[PDB]
RNA sequence: UAGUCGGGUGAUUAGCCAGACUCUAACUUAUUGAACGUAUU
């Protein structure tokens, strides 16, 4: 990982002295370069712009997964490696998740579940509140505090 | 193309300084509502209705940068670089087609009335005025040319179709010139006239229109 | 592991069902039974599930089709991208600009489906190394990139297709692993129980080639159902295969005693129709085939109920989308008197066998024909086969049709086939004044092979006038500008505004020009006498004006 | 020459032209809703600056016209 | 109109209800390793 980054050091410099001039923002996390602004028609010119980079520092060696080069906006579905962005601009998990943390834990109110499932619902439980803290909350609403304190134990 | 009258300039132009400071820095949010104004969505070259549409510089910006934010090199064309295209027609045309061409050459619709040096016809190809001799008639010549008025075919059919759609309308009112008064024909011309603004193309339909 | 793919499964997902299916299936017979399990019903739901819209026409759940398209380094596109449509794409430009490239990169794509199809992890057609790769290129490879949807749980099937060029020391490999894995899904499905088949074909430039059926073409049985994938992707319909399936068709038909005593019986009950008013010669040899009947009963009463023949019912099927769809042919039969068989078609109401068809009604039968033997034999759940999901390839949708059936020929298509997507290269305005301005993919006419990402047109086409077509989108003139007598309106137009709008010499000489070859009736002589109408009388009024002017 | 109708006979949409000059002929020539529902339908389907947008314009410009003239034909005289 | 977002109900990954968005335009992915969250600690 610490090579990968390091070898990535001037690509990564130069995409972003070139995105932030025309107002776009660049991450990567260390295989997915991911650009956003709010100016339309901006984002066209950026996969040009990343292959020739890539030619002019790692020749031939680096090159763009064209099949995954993928445009988005508003009108669609925004995810950023694995976290959905919202019509309301806020980080959320998605709605299919949500509806099946509900579910895994409506089952566990009825005693419907078992072991490894409990567990891999506590795990998706505190994914969720480092990703989405008000799904924790909504889900208190919902399935009352004291089932969602007894089903993540107590220290 | 019209006879296009200047207003007060936008202070935003005043604010940068031309050489210092990059065309791209500035904001088109506060230039086109000024454009507008004064050209009514209607294309600074060719009429087009602007749709896609680009701040255009009659003086390219690459041989002469001094000319850079000067309200009076500003105009609006069609087309858009940024939407990308093979955009062949008013500005973009200018600029990239055409090449190897005099600035003086092209006729301003700023300060030169455009009715004296291009006539419009009814088969929709537009034509240097009868009478211009010397300077007059290149120059006609050349911003036909350089415009690519007479060219691509998305302009010369459009406009050939605009204008035979209202030939009907030309020869049934001045048809009955006998039957309606001085007075009442006049006013039902300029009714006429008044009315084509709100049309695509100005100066064909106002060239079928008038003497 | 078999508690992820569960999760995924039960939410949808087709591939996470298919792997517990499989793992279930070659495990013990405890939890494995090749069917009649959850995973094995989840998938073949999902492949078979859909419903009878509002319209009549059954719609499946998970439709099929393609999205994307990249081009890279491949022919003459250095960089592509296309964004087929759901049901209806149209590719039109200049003459080389690539549609047929496009048509014959999917085509490539698809022959991976077909052939993992048929066969377990077979291998489909590749790039050529010799001419598909960019002259010019940077790598010396090209890639042909695809993505594919079959429902919400399976969004994207990405197949990559890349070849290097002669004398290259590294060579592209091509990732053809997922369009395996889902053709690997309908194969088992299919053969632990019958479904639904996809159907992909390409219909090329090397259709329309004369003659029909050439040789006994001893390739493999047309009658058994997979027999439908064999040269689907050629480029021109196997109408010898089409010819045959149908003489087997007639001859199952006619050779069923159950399936002719029916037309017995009503051939009987009509010369009762006729005999009983009058014509006492068409009885002598036609009660005679009563006495037929009456033996049909001897040679009959073992099957007693049913006596519905399902090649009857294919017969029926393919005659009436041959007939729908083509213009001409109204009815189509085999007759095997004079007993060579031979097809026979009714042009315009003249009865003509298959071998005096015109280039024109005979190529846009051969493809009509041999879609709907294809639908009809891939598709034996369908009540109507012919409304089963596929891809189907067409080049040049107008070639040897005249305008009158450009005009139709889409629509054709897209009401006898509702579920297949077409992509459909073109030169015709008449054709796009019947499509969709959204459905169309157009190419700039200055380009040279580094635009990205083709783009639909501006205007309307869809009913549109097809010289407004020709002006706005094909990018041609209306009036041919070689010809000189084209430009004789213009002139006209310059030589009657030169003086005050009136006519002299000249003037007049050419309007004569004008009257004598466009003639009295033609719109141009009406166009300049109007012309020389409004400008007389506009003089007239300009010197009224000016003589109180002064 | 070749007999081909100039729009698609196929295509609804290529008959409003002439359900729009028909439905303007038979009335007095004011945009009743009937018209104003079609030549809102045009507009929609075809574009802002279609041909068919321009030539339902143009007639109703003559119609206006003729109109004019009819009325004052009639404040002429009786 | 599609498509997308997802607040609620729903023995709950389904169905439904309300609301909203639309650059030509998401396709939800990968461990035991790395980092993040959480739990023991
Ligand atoms: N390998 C190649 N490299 C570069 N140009 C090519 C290559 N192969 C074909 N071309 C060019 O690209 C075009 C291919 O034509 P084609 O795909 O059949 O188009 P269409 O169906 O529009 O006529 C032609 O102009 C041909 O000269």
């Amino acid at each position: 990982p610490v090579i990968s980054n390091f070898c990535m050091y001037e690509f990564d410099n130069r995409i972003h002295a070139a995105c932030k001039k025309v107002e776009i923002t660049y991450t990567r996390y260390a295989d997915d370069l991911t650009f956003s602004s709010n100016i339309p028609d901006v984002l066209k010119a950026v996969p040009s712009t990343l292959e020739v980079l890539l030619k002019d520092l790692f020749g031939s060696a680096l090159r763009l997964n064209h099949s995954k080069t993928v445009f988005s906006s508003k009108a669609h579905n925004r995810h950023v490696t694995g976290i959905t962005i919202n019509n309301e601009e806020t980080l959320s998990l998605g709605r299919d998740r949500k509806r099946f943390i509900k579910h895994l834990i409506n089952q566990y109110k009825y005693g419907l579940l078992d072991n490894e499932d409990k567990a891999y619902l506590i795990g998706l439980l505190a994914f969720a509140s480092h990703i989405e803290p008000s799904f924790i909350t909504r889900m208190n609403e919902k399935y009352s505090l004291e089932l969602m304190e007894r089903l993540r134990g107590q220290r | 193309m019209r006879e296009l009258a200047r207003l007060e300039r936008p202070e935003i132009l005043d604010q940068y300084i031309a050489g210092q400071n990059d065309w791209m820095e500035i904001d088109q949010s506060a230039v086109w509502p000024k454009l507008t104004e004064m050209q009514g969505g209607f294309c600074a070259y060719c009429e087009c209705r602007l749709n896609r549409c680009h701040i255009e510089h009659f003086r390219p910006r690459g041989k002469f940068p001094a000319l850079t934010f000067i309200w009076n090199n500003l105009f609006g064309s069609c087309g858009d670089s940024r939407k990308s295209g093979g955009w062949s027609r008013c500005g973009i045309y200018k600029d990239n087609g055409a090449g190897a061409y005099n600035a003086d050459d092209l006729i301003k619709p700023d300060e030169e009335n455009p009715d004296d040096y291009l006539l419009f016809l009814t088969t929709g190809e537009v034509v240097p005025a009868i009478g211009l001799t010397g300077r007059a008639l290149k120059k006609a010549q050349e911003t036909i040319r350089v415009f690519n008025l007479n060219g691509d075919i998305k302009l010369f059919g459009s406009r050939r179709t605009a204008v035979q759609a209202i030939m009907p309308n030309v020869e049934y009112l001045y048809t009955l010139l006998e039957e309606f008064d001085e007075d009442d024909w006049n006013e039902m011309l300029r009714d006429e006239l008044e009315k084509i603004e709100s049309d695509e193309y100005k100066t064909a339909l106002k060239h079928a229109w008038t003497f | 592991m078999t508690k992820q793919y569960e999760r995924k499964a039960k939410g949808g997902n087709l591939l996470s069902a298919f792997e517990l299916y499989q793992r279930n299936s070659d495990k013990a017979p405890g939890l494995g039974e090749m069917l009649v399990g959850e995973w094995f019903e989840m998938c073949r739901d999902y492949i078979q599930d859909g419903h009878v819209d509002e319209s009549g026409i059954f719609r499946p759940d998970n439709a099929f089709y393609l999205r994307r398209l990249t081009l890279k380094d491949f022919r003459r596109f250095s960089l592509l991208e296309i964004k087929l449509e759901e049901d209806l794409t149209v590719i039109i430009g200049n003459n080389g600009k690539g549609k047929t490239s496009i048509l014959y990169a999917i085509a490539k794509t698809l022959s991976w489906f077909v052939a993992n199809i048929l066969k377990e992890g077979g291998s489909g057609q590749r790039l050529s190394e010799m001419t598909d790769i960019k002259n010019d290129a940077e790598d010396r490879y090209s890639d042909v990139s695809s993505t594919f949807f079959f429902g919400k749980g399976l969004k994207s099937v990405p197949i990559r297709l890349s070849r290097s060029a002669l004398g290259t020391a590294e060579r592209r490999d091509s990732e053809v692993k997922p369009a395996k894995d889902l053709a690997d899904i309908w194969r088992v499905i299919n053969e632990v129980n019958t479904i639904n088949l996809p159907t992909f074909a390409l219909y090329n430039v090397e259709r329309s080639q004369p003659f029909n059926r050439n040789i006994k073409d001893n390739t493999g049985r047309r009658e058994e159902r997979f027999d439908a994938y064999s040269q689907t992707l050629g480029g021109a319909g196997r109408f010898d295969h089409f010819v045959e399936w149908y003489i087997y068709l007639h001859k199952r038909t006619v050779s069923d005693i159950s399936s002719s005593i029916k037309e017995l019986e009503q051939q009987v009950n009509d010369l009762q129709r006729t005999v009983d008013g009058g014509m006492v010669s068409v009885k002598s040899l036609l009660e005679q085939m009563k006495f037929k009947l009456s033996e049909a009963i001897e040679r009959n009463d073992a099957a007693v109920s049913s006596r519905v023949l399902t090649e009857s019912v294919q017969k029926s099927i393919v005659e009436k989308a041959i007939c729908s769809v083509v213009p001409s042919i109204s009815n189509i039969w085999v007759e095997m008197i004079t007993g060579s068989d031979l097809v026979k078609v009714t042009n315009d109401g003249h009865d003509v066998t298959i071998d005096q068809l015109s280039d024109g009604q005979r190529v846009f039968l051969s493809l009509v024909a041999d879609l709907a033997r294809r639908m009809v034999m891939l598709n034996p759940l369908l009540e109507n086969p012919l409304e089963g999901r596929g891809i189907v390839l067409i080049d040049e949708i107008e070639l040897h049709l005249h305008p009158k059936w450009q005009q139709e020929v889409i629509l054709n298509l897209r009401s006898a086939f509702p579920n297949i997507q077409f992509i459909i290269t073109t030169h015709s305005p008449i054709v796009l004044s019947t499509i969709e301005k959204r459905c169309i993919r157009e190419f700039e006419p200055n380009d040279d092979g580094d635009q990205s990402f083709l783009d639909s047109p501006d205007m309307q086409t869809k009913g549109s006038e097809n010289a407004q077509i020709l002006e706005q989108v094909m990018n041609v003139h209306s009036t041919p500008p070689g010809i000189a007598e084209s430009h004789w309106l213009g002139n006209f137009e310059l030589l009657l505004l030169d003086n005050s709008g009136e006519l002299d010499n000249h003037s007049q000489v050419l309007y004569d020009q004008i009257k004598a070859h466009f003639g009295i009736d033609s719109i141009e002589l009406k166009k300049a006498d109007s012309l020389i109408r409004i400008n007389k009388m506009k003089n007239k009024l300009n010197k009224i004006r000016a003589e109180k002017g002064k």
